Parts: C-alpha cells; structure tokens; sequence
C-alpha cells in the first residue's frame, strides 16, 4: 500500500530560453498522491543546485497553476527566502527538499488550506525559496506559516524572511518580516 | 488531515 497524501501535488518545471514567451517554457512534470511517488519522482529529477541559470521548479497542489494570475494566488503572495550565491552549494538543496516535505506532509498546522506550493528560482544573483500562500491580507495566518517554515528549514535570525504580495510609483514594502 | 513528520516521509525513501 502507498502511503496517500492528504491531497495531489504537481512539479511543474521551467527552463530559462531568451527565445520564448515565459508561460511556454513551463512543463507539468508529473502529479503525485502518495509518499512513494514523490520519492520516485525527487531521486530521478535533477538536483535544484544543478540547474541552468534561469530555471525553476514549482510544486504546487494540483489545479492550480503556478502563476500569479490563477485565482488561487491572485490575491495572495509569498514567504521568500533569498539563498546567498556563496552559500548556495551546501543550502540550495536543502532548503528546497525541506521545504517539500514540510507541505506534502502537511507540517502546516490548520493553516493548510492557505498553502498553493512551493517555488525554487535559480539564479546568478542568487537563488530563492519561496511558499505561495492564497491571500496576502491574512496576517496571522501568514506570520504562522512564516515561523513553522523558519523553524523546518532553521533559517538564523541573521538572515530575514519576508512575506510580499506578488509583484506602480512606489516600491511595496513587505507585510511581514522574520525576525521582526 | 493526513499529516506525516519528516522522520516518517525519509522512511518511505
Ligand atoms: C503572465 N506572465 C507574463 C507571467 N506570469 C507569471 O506568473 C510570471 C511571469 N510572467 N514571470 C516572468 O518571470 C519573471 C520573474 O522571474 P522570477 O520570479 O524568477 O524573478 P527573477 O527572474 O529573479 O527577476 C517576470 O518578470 C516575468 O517575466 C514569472 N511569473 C511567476
């Protein structure tokens, strides 16, 4: 018997080309309902850390799609964490298998239904983590997911988190940080 | 709920 998770979650990734419109460039990689497939599909996949400039993975609860205009995260926003380029080596990784896990293994408390996924960018300025929430005015909520996804991945206080709406005038300053 | 630590999910690899 496989081990079901509490609901299905697709990998989506996308490969960085200078050629194509950016909504082209993304890929559904598969859809997973049990614990045993998401381990079958994470050995086989490439490592984050690996990944060419430009590209990203998105695991994201099945039926909706990870973009900011899907209804799901139209009125939502993001926990961001920013991978320091010299640390990426030993945290990139890491931070992103955590962070899987915490929401396929639903480590999120009652605050489960306000998750949409996960999103790793890699970059040459360096990459970032960040966990999609469905409304960015639910600030108790939002700060709870914040602290449960400090703890999972042990960000330092030295390295703030901040939750942002998704992004006229004006630069938005985020709604929360961590430490505070 | 179905809820699942991360010692148990490391397991089932
Ligand atoms: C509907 N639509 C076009 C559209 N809808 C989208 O939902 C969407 C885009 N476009 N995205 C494109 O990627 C850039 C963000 O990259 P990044 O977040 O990796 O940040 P950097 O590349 O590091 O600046 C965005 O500037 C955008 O061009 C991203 N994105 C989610």
């Amino acid at each position: 018997m496989r081990h079901p998770l509490q609901c299905h979650w697709a990998l989506w990734y996308l490969k960085a080309d200078r050629s194509k419109d950016w909504e082209d460039c993304l890929k559904q990689v598969a859809v997973f309902d049990t614990v045993e497939d998401f381990w079958s599909l994470y050995n086989h996949i490439q490592a984050a850390s690996g990944l060419t400039w430009g590209s990203d993975y998105y695991l994201f609860k099945e039926g909706i799609k990870p973009m900011w205009e899907d209804e799901n995260n139209v009125k939502g926003g993001r926990w961001l964490v920013v991978v320091d380029k010299q640390k990426r080596a030993q945290l990139l990784d890491h931070y992103w298998l955590e962070l899987l896990m915490a929401i396929i293994g639903e480590q999120f408390e009652d605050n489960g239904e306000y998750i949409c996924g996960a999103v790793v960018n890699v970059r040459q300025k360096g990459d970032k983590v960040s966990l999609w929430t469905r409304d960015s005015l639910k600030d108790d909520v939002n700060l709870r997911i914040g602290q449960i996804l400090k703890a999972k991945l042990e960000i330092p206080d030295t390295e703030p988190i901040r939750y942002e709406v998704h992004k006229t005038g004006s630069m938005v300053k985020p709604r929360i940080v961590i430490p505070s | 709920r179905i809820i699942y630590d991360r010692k148990f999910l490391m397991e089932c690899r």
